């Protein structure tokens, strides 16, 4: 039905320190050769309440993509802590992977991410200002939230 | 309902 079918996304290097780059091994199948490019993005949700704090970590144009199976590791630098509101830094946030074809988003894969301290004192008495050098990022990889939108593939 | 904003991602 859809020219591009995403078969699987594997979260690599997880858990890891907050500052480590994100690494996702994506596998997708192309039913027919694609005339245009696929644009992949990784978006970090800095704040659940405000859109302005979403950070596009990386965007990649892959194309043209011939028919068959494609597998690639999408890597993106960790978010800029200078744009993460303090109240949202520690605890659960979301990381999204999106793909568009001809500007139309056809898949959105989201993971809940748990940012937490690893030292007992910090876990019991967290600092007023979040210490990103002491946070451990744990992408909850066992439960991805997926949405597939039916777009125009011509 | 903290993630009600993200309801275009289950």
């Amino acid at each position: 039905m859809a020219k591009v079918q995403v078969n699987n996304v594997v979260v690599l290097d997880n858990p890891s320190p907050f500052y480590n780059p994100f690494q996702f091994e994506i596998t997708f199948e192309c039913i027919e050769d694609l005339s245009e490019d696929l644009e992949w993005k990784i978006i970090y949700v800095g704040s659940a309440e405000s859109e302005e704090y979403d950070q596009v970590l990386d965007s990649v144009l892959v194309g043209p993509v011939p028919a068959g199976r494609h597998m690639f590791v999408f890597q993106a630098d960790a978010p800029n802590p200078g744009l993460i509101p303090d109240a949202d830094a520690v605890g659960v946030t979301v990381v999204l992977i999106t793909c568009t074809y001809r500007g139309q988003e056809f898949i959105r894969v989201g993971y809940y991410v748990n940012n937490e301290y690893t030292e007992t004192e910090l876990r019991e008495n967290p600092p007023v200002k979040p210490d990103f050098s002491k946070l451990q990022r744990n992408i909850l990889a066992s439960n991805p939230r997926v949405t597939r939108f039916h777009i125009n593939w011509e | 309902e903290k993630a009600a904003r993200l309801q275009x991602x289950a």
